[PDB]
């Protein structure tokens, strides 16, 4: 069926260049215009830019103008945006679309199919091992909570458990917040009337453990 | 009284129906004339309507001046009352004609607007022509009730006609039914051409509207100098022409196809906008133009005069509709009150009245609606 | 320039609700208006193409509707399936592309009472340099809510980071974590600190304080 | 049991609530109301099938806040309600 597959993103320094590609399964590229969407974390979806492989002619939009790239190759039947001099606002989740030319219906159904997407993240830091700092109710208190702050881990994919999956209920875990410096923050809190928090980082290859204890 | 009358009461003034005749003779010859000068299948409608009027009223007439040159009524000068049957037949049979006429008018109007493909296909004159000899058949059928023991004539007079009686013969109840159910459909008709010429003029005040925004984002265009600004009139242009092609003819064929044509041109003209070449765009919306000369002038004069003719043609129908609620309600009124009070009140008199002043009525309106009515279409 | 504005920006209902949004266009558009329903952590996917039709494979629960300037997307009943954000997009052009500010759909229920919890930085995290103290909002239905930080009966403004999840399967209850960011001379020279939750279904503001 | 009294307080881009001395519902511009309020009452709060465990002071209070942040400043004085 008809199938748009992106490729390509990932993380890259402030001021390189990236080459996303979107590739088409199901149809010909030089029958239908070829639509980027770029979507913010916590906002919504904006029209980045279009080619049309028919005529040639490319467009972009107000904000990216003379930065990006779009180019279509009927050989491979496929898409190429490049991408220079990148900023920090340029942290978002890509998708690739179709819009069919104006003659008749196929115009009307506007983006009728949806890409996968690829993630792009422009950052200038390091990656840092998961900083796990316990965090520990007070003395008296009927029901408790125990928590566990981790900190300081750059790459977006950490797993935090607790009591090695066997205790998995009560277990809240909040959306990774951004620093200032551009170090990530998560905090992973249980509510309970020994219990160890895990938090493995799959890039840092790093598992940490820790102990809670009432104050 | 009348039953027993059978002499010419002194003092009754013969010179309302003379005068009655003469002005029905007269509208007529001016209707005969006026549809002379001029087919399609309203006209003919119209022409045989009048056609028929002219044949009651040349049926009708002769018998009352032959009542007052001989001074007897109905009864007495022809035998058992033959002409006040004969008479009061005919002072039905057209009565009930002419209306069903009318209800064809109202269903042509339907057929004409509410289904637009089943009219589009070829209805000729013959069509018309064979109408006329059926609803005389079927009014011949429908009064020929009375005189078979079914229906009784009595003389409900001043002293020179006849009508039906009103009593057991169930004959007057069914008449005024009928009468009733053809009113209510030509009025139910009526409105439905109405609403549907509502919905037919708010599409073209809405194409007219989308026409002269193109019109105005064409010369803005033409003025403008700047990317930006041809670049928005070309947006609102194009905005303008996909608001036009949302109201299966063969010439509903192009006419889209035309747009499609037009809508693809903008098209270019913002890519070559977004070339940056000015001159060209400009060059593209002469071209627009041109499209615009050769395939969407036409479309809306010819939507203009026709809705235009309908309107008119609407009107015409609707006046003659009142009239004839002005000549038969009263009647169907009189059907279902009590005799003893139809009689107490003398109020069949005045509806019978009524009744005959539709002959006079129903030509000469039409002599009143002259082709210079554009005032009334006006509204 | 055509800059799309959704009013609906947080609605909540249940199963059989009717659910109407409104989507306001800068200029006028003829018919260059569609709906698209994106899940979270997921593709967007096309609903009601042109305003009047209805997309191939998408229930028929939804409806699109035009009047002048406004379009109006109109669902009979809600279904555990249709809850995701939604996305007025106007296609007038291949330039002219603008999307609107969205409408997430929410699961209502009774509103309760949050549970205010206060931890304050460990050994550890003094150990580190960087001092952080937690104020948590355990089981509030409403999501709208309001947590300010007071340091010695002192308010504080910025150098707090909010994170809010997303409904439960179980019951629609958010959790809220604010993240209070210090330095080691900040903690040890300020005796006290606090957090103060304003939220609807609480008369007073409920207070959660720690002391060094 | 069974009563049908119902309650008015004294607006428009603000958001109303309901206290009962405990949440019992709010009027937002939707409106949500509190566990056992939940298919009872209905919010002007149309108070029906009320329940003798109901019989306690309801006030009113009006949001200041435009975003819904449950900052109610302007309470009302109340009037008692007795049920059976
Ligand atoms: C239906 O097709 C025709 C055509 C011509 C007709 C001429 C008629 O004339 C006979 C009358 C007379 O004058 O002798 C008129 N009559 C009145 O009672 C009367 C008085 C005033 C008034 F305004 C209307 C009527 C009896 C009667 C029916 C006719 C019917």
């Amino acid at each position: 069926e008809v199938q748009l597959v992106e490729s390509g993103g990932g993380l890259v320094q402030p001021g390189g260049s990236l080459r996303l590609s979107c590739a088409a399964s199901g149809f010909n590229v030089r029958s239908f215009s070829i639509h980027w969407v770029r979507q913010a974390p916590g906002k919504g979806l904006e029209w980045v830019a279009y080619i049309s492989s028919s005529s040639g002619s490319t467009s972009y939009a107000d904000s990216v103008k003379g930065r990006f790239t779009i180019s279509a190759d009927t050989s491979k039947n496929t898409a190429y945006l490049q991408m220079n001099s990148l900023r920090a606002e340029d942290t978002a989740v890509y998708y690739c679309a179709r819009w069919g030319y104006w003659p008749g219906e196929p115009w009307w159904k506007a983006f009728d199919y949806w890409g996968q997407g690829t993630l792009v993240t422009v950052s200038s830091a390091s990656t840092k091992g998961p900083s796990v700092f316990p965090l520990a109710p007070s003395s008296k208190s009927g029901t408790a909570a125990l928590g566990c702050l981790v900190k300081d881990y750059f790459p977006e994919p950490v797993t935090v458990s607790w009591n090695s999956g066997a205790l998995t209920s009560g277990v809240h875990t909040f959306p990774a917040v951004l620093q200032s410096s551009g170090l990530y923050s998560l905090s992973s809190v249980v509510t309970v009337p020994t219990y160890i928090c895990n938090v493995n980082h799959k890039p840092s290859n790093t598992k940490v453990d820790k102990k809670v204890e009432p104050k | 009284d009348c039953e027993t009358r059978q002499w010419l009461p002194p003092g009754e003034s013969p010179a309302i129906s003379s005068v009655m005749f003469s002005a029905g003779v007269l509208g007529n010859l001016i209707a005969l004339a006026l549809l002379a000068r001029r087919l399609s299948l309203f006209h003919v409608l119209v022409t045989e309507l009048v056609f028929t009027d002219l044949l009651g009223t040349c049926l009708i007439s002769p018998v009352v001046l032959a009542s007052y040159a001989r001074n007897q009524t109905l009864v007495a000068l022809a035998p058992e009352s033959r002409a006040c049957t004969y008479f009061a037949f005919a002072m039905t049979f057209f009565s009930l004609a002419t209306m069903l006429m009318l209800f064809a008018m109202a269903l042509e109007r339907y057929l004409s607007i509410g289904h637009p493909y089943f009219y589009q296909r070829r209805v000729s004159r013959s069509g018309g022509l064979a109408v006329l000899p059926v609803i005389y058949a079927v009014s011949l059928l429908f009064c020929s009730l009375p005189l078979l023991d079914y229906g009784q004539y009595v003389q409900y007079c001043p002293g020179t006609w006849c009508f039906i009686r009103h009593g057991r013969t169930a004959y007057l109840q069914l008449y005024a039914t009928l009468l009733l159910l053809l009113i209510v459909s030509v009025l139910a008709c009526n409105f439905s051409v109405i609403l549907n010429l509502i919905r037919a003029r708010r599409q073209l005040a809405d194409l007219e509207d989308n026409w002269e925004t193109l019109n105005d984002n064409l010369k803005v265009i033409e003025k403008a100098d700047n990317a930006a600004q041809v670049k928005d009139a070309l947006t609102k242009m194009r905005a303008a022409a996909l608001d036009a092609q949302k109201g299966r003819s063969p010439e509903m064929k192009d006419f889209r196809h035309g747009f499609d044509i037009l809508v693809g041109q903008i098209d270019d003209a913002l890519k070559l906008a977004n070339e940056g070449k000015v001159k060209e765009a400009q060059a593209a919306a002469e071209q627009l133009k041109t499209t615009r000369n050769a395939y969407i002038q036409k479309y809306l004069e010819r939507a203009r005069s026709t809705l235009a003719e309908e309107t008119d043609h609407l009107i015409l129908l609707a006046i003659m509709t009142i009239t004839f609620a002005v000549c038969s309600l009263p009647f169907t009124i009189f059907a279902y009150m009590n005799e003893t009070s139809s009689r107490k009140e003398k109020w069949d008199l005045q509806a019978l009245r009524f009744l005959s002043i539709n002959s006079i009525i129903d030509p000469w309106v039409f002599a009143i609606l002259r082709p210079p009515v554009l005032r009334l279409m006006r509204s | 320039d055509i800059q799309m504005t959704q009013s609906p920006s947080s609605l909540s209902a249940s199963v059989g609700d009717r659910v109407t949004i409104t989507c306001r266009a800068s200029q006028s558009v003829s018919s260059a208006v569609a709906w698209y329903q994106q899940k979270p952590g997921k593709a967007p996917k096309l609903l009601i193409y042109s305003a009047s039709s209805l997309y191939s494979g998408v229930p028929s629960r939804f409806s699109g509707s035009r009047s002048g300037t406004d379009f109006t997307l109109t669902i009979s009943s809600l279904q555990p399936e249709d809850f995701a954000t939604y996305y007025c997009q106007q296609y007038l052009y291949y330039s002219l592309v603008t999307f609107g500010q969205g409408t997430k759909v929410e699961i209502k229920r009774t509103v309760a009472a949050p549970s205010v919890f206060i931890f304050p930085p460990s050994d550890s995290q003094l150990k580190s340099g960087t001092a952080s103290v937690v104020c948590l909002l355990n089981n509030f239905y409403p999501r709208e809510a309001k947590v300010q930080w007071k340091v010695d009966n002192a308010l504080q403004s910025g150098n707090s980071q909010e994170s809010v999840t997303e409904q439960d399967s179980k019951d629609s209850t958010y959790s809220l974590s604010s993240t209070l960011t210090l330095s080691k001379a900040d903690y040890e020279k300020h005796k006290v600190y606090a957090c103060e939750v304003t939220h609807q279904g609480l008369s007073s503001p409920v207070t959660k304080s720690f002391n060094r | 049991p069974g009563g049908s009294l119902r309650l008015s307080c004294a607006i428009s881009r603000y958001a109303m609530s309901w206290f009962r001395q405990e949440f019992v519902a709010v009027a937002r511009r939707g409106a949500f109301y509190a566990d056992s309020v939940q298919g009872r009452f209905t919010v002007y709060l149309q108070m029906n099938s009320l329940k003798p465990e109901d019989t306690a002071v309801y006030y009113c209070a009006i949001d200041s806040d435009t975003f819904y942040s449950g900052s109610y400043d302007y309470w009302g004085q109340g009037t008692q309600v007795t049920v059976s």
